[PDB]
């Protein structure tokens, strides 16, 4: 286990001392079954950080300032593929406005992408489709 | 269609601009 | 004209709708179950998976022995464990899969997510939906002719 | 309570009403514990409604044209996270046609997702792509 | 014609029966139920003891708000228990009797044998 | 497992067949698991009958003349003793005209000694 | 606790020891909420023991040789007026030769009197 967590037994706690983003670990041991990151300042999961763990039966996530937007589609990806539900019954959001106080495994993929997206909806193609018609365009 | 909709004026129009370069 | 599946032992009681018995037969898929089995015993078979929706469409199904069989537990097992907790939970203690061999050392029910077929959202990496495999051809043409 | 529905002290009634996805009243009574949706032509619910509600019980869907894609997700989520599951066992979907007649509290997923067709659902500018390489071999 | 009783109020739902809203009304005995009730509500009431077989004749009972009663936990009182060890467990844990002292220190449900009124057999000669 | 009634496999269908208290089957398999006696003329169960089957999870006991005495307290003990209680919602009495269309989860034992002293 | 039992804080257990009618406590004291007595020669529980404690909750009475006939008539009149059954399921009688290992929470009176007067 990491300095900023405390390995007991079979159990990892690396909650209630802030941790960011920044300052999360890299990885975590194989064998860990009860993880509990409550009480920090995590705004979204890195992808495939709860993924690796082969023994997580249950993770405590609450107390966070979770913002659900782009960034937050891995967490909630992870979170469908799960037979246990009761320790995530109150994860809350808190960013942006206008998804205030959202449960989290309730999420949709529009919703979380229309934030990630900084306004060109409908853009499954269009992205790139915009700059080289303007490229064209700058052609001839 | 739809989701492409918005686009497809757009693919069309970059490309008669080009039509126009050749 | 009997609707009872050929390899297994169907009977019917009058207060008990269809109780049918194909333990023991060597099945490998689900046979034709007719539409009025209320109880279904495949215990001690050679089943692998069952299709996504197989018992959809059997209303009044109350009972599933299923026990002893080479389940290949994975994503296409779901069907069968979100059934079993939803009818048999208790089943779900004497239920086991037999692949691969990272899940088959344990009860259906106490497996963690990723031994359990660790498929939730398969959230696939930006390189697919065909825009990006154009896109990149979009900027090809930017070298052809500018 | 809205003036669509019918509610008596904490209970909802909305079932029977010819009640649409864009007819949902925007936010039901906080307090509320058991609505009823019951033969109506609802094809999903709209997000956040459901987890706008905390102190729900049960809620009766059933005998309605549910499309299962990805709008419906928000919903599934919902039906997963209830700790008795009696009245969840009539929900069908009635498109799209690849999962007619599928109870909804065994959809996993997978197959919701895949309504929604990243892919199938939009080249109808496949073509579109075609012409652009086209005429820019045109140009070339 | 209406069976609403006379101190209670009462909505009828379309596809979920009748809601009779008596809360408040300071009863002290059961008015008469119309025979399709579905939901009661029986808050905020001087109830003392709901005689036995009250409830025997409502088929379509599914909920029934016991709280803000003193109740005089006795032998007649264990029917009522039994409902709410059938229908709404979770009740059990927020209704109190009120009398005697003895048996007033706690919901129901945590409730000793002795304190219920131990009555099994009333053995007698 | 008893002749005078169905038997499938671990459970027995005993029902609408008019059974009585003297025609009753003396004893049922061990390992049965379902006893549906719907539509009978059980006026109440012979004792040592609920208990002589342990692996018993649901007994269909409605629709049956239930007189409501001393006879009937080992079926109410055994209702009692029950983790699920779905199926046992609409067994009314019907003897004696005191305790008429009470229902049976919901007694005393107190009042089923009334009927027979 | 009395002499023959073992009182451990609020707690008594009072098995594994051999109790029997003549071995039994007069008495047990009033604040006691739980207690056990398995595994003792306790044919019959005598009158007014086992109702003399206000705050009993549980009282295992499994492996013991329950003998029902007029004796037992009054343990079984105090285990019909208990609000749990979890801890009941599994007492048997041991005699007479016509109830062999019959369940005690489903007896019935007519036989536990009628086994017992000629
Ligand atoms: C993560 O969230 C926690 C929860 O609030 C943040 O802890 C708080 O951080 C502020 C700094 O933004 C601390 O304020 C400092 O307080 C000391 C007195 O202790 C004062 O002398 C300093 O001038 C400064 O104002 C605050 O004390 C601290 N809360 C506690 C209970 O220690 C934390 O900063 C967040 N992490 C970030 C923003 O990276
Ligand atoms: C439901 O229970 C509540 C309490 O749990 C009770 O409501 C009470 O109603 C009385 C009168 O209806 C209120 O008395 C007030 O007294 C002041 C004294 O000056 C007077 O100015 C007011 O006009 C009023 O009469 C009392 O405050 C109120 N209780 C509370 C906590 O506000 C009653 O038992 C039930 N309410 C019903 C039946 O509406
Ligand atoms: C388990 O299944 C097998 C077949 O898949 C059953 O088949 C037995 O096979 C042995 C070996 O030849 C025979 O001696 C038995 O007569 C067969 N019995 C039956 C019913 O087919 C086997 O019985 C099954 N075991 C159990 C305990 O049910
Ligand atoms: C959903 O709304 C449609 C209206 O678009 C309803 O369809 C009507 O059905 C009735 C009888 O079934 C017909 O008489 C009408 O002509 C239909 N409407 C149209 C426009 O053709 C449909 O019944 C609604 N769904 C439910 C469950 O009520
Ligand atoms: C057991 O009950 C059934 C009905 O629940 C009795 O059946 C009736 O029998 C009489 C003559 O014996 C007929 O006249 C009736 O028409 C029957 N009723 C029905 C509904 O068919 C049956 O008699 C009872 N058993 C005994 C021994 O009397
Ligand atoms: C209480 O019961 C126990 C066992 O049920 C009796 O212990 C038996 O005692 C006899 C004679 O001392 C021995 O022959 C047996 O071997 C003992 N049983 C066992 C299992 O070892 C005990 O005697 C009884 N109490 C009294 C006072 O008789």
């Amino acid at each position: 286990c990491p300095a900023p967590c405390s390995c007991a037994g079979t159990l990892v706690d690396c909650g209630r001392r802030g941790l960011t983003w920044a300052s999360l670990p890299t990885a975590f041991p194989v064998d860990t079954t009860e993880l509990v990151l409550t009480g920090n300042n995590l705004t979204a999961l890195p992808p495939g950080l709860l993924d690796a763990l082969p023994a997580l039966r249950t993770a405590h996530l609450g107390a966070n300032p979770w913002r659900c937007d782009c960034r937050l589609v891995p967490l909630r990806a992870w979170l469908a593929g799960r037979p246990e539900r009761a320790p995530y019954r109150d994860l809350r959001c808190v960013a942006p406005p206008a998804l205030r106080g959202r449960l989290l495994p309730y999420l949709a993929e529009d919703e979380l992408r229309a934030a990630c997206a900084p306004g060109p909806l409908c853009w499954g193609a269009l992205a790139a489709q915009l700059a080289l018609l303007g490229l064209g365009l700058l052609h001839a | 269609d739809f989701c492409c909709l918005l686009p497809l004026g757009f693919y069309v129009l970059g490309l008669f601009w080009l039509l126009f370069a050749s | 004209t009997k609707d009872c599946p050929s390899p297994c032992t169907c009977r019917a009681l009058e207060t008990m709708g269809l109780w049918v018995d194909c333990r023991g037969h060597g099945l490998t898929a689900l046979p034709a179950l007719p539409a009025r089995t209320r109880h279904l015993l495949l215990a001690n078979n050679s089943l692998q998976s069952v299709p996504p929706g197989a018992f959809d469409h059997l209303p009044q199904l109350q009972t599933l022995d299923v026990t002893q069989n080479p389940w290949h537990c994975d994503c296409s097992l779901t069907y069968l464990r979100l059934w079993l907790e939803d009818r048999t939970p208790e089943a779900l203690l004497q239920v086991r899969c037999a692949s691969p061999s990272l899940a088959a050392h344990g009860p259906l029910g106490r497996l963690t997510g990723y031994q359990l077929g660790s498929c939730g959202w398969q959230l696939q990496a930006s390189w697919v939906r065909p825009g990006v495999l154009w896109d990149v051809a979009l900027v090809a043409v930017a070298a052809l002719g500018l």
